[PDB]
């Protein structure tokens, strides 16, 4: 996504990006235990992964 | 304002239920986050909106 | 360029004080010290992580 | 070999302690000790049983 990029390659921009990584390492890994879990929106869900 | 308390205890009580917690303990105090961005905070699994 | 930044200004106080008819309104908590002579040192704020 | 194998490094304290201002969060949980001076000694985990 470049939205996060593409501004300059710093020091600040990675040292955001490795929370980013932190925080989507919890959300968004191992989706069907999640969509085997998660309410009627099974096909949406995995459709927008 | 942003979201600030006075020790961990009345934190972990926000954290806990977010709607019926104390805003004011006997000294101390705890101050809810009102922003344009209502941010997501996570505390283990227990997380709020 | 729609990917603009807009700049909040939180703030947060640290080190108040109640008058001193002081209340409680959660049945929970209960500090393990006296606590009428109570007043917060410190302040402890979420971050982005 | 699409079945990797992640490894995924756990990590928990045992023996910490808290600060001298002590507190608690859920009232309706009665230790049979005096509560001021208790030290974590043991930790209990959970297996994957």
């Amino acid at each position: 996504d470049p939205t996060f990029t593409e501004r300059g390659f710093s020091k600040t921009v990675k040292s955001d990006l490795i929370a980013m990584f932190k925080r989507h390492l919890l959300e968004h890994s191992f989706f069907l235990d999640r969509a085997e879990n998660m309410g009627s929106g099974f096909s949406q869900y995995v459709r927008s992964r | 304002p942003a979201l600030s308390a006075s020790s961990r205890a009345l934190i972990d009580e926000f954290m806990s239920v977010k709607q019926t917690h104390a805003p004011i303990h006997y000294g101390h105090y705890i101050i809810e986050e009102v922003a344009p961005v209502r941010r997501i905070l996570k505390f283990g699994n227990k997380v709020v909106f | 360029p729609l990917n603009r930044r807009m700049q909040y200004s939180y703030y947060f106080p640290v080190g108040l004080f109640m008058p001193n008819p002081k209340y409680t309104t959660s049945a929970a908590i209960k500090m393990l010290d006296n606590p009428t002579q109570q007043l917060p040192v410190e302040a402890w704020i979420v971050n982005k992580n």
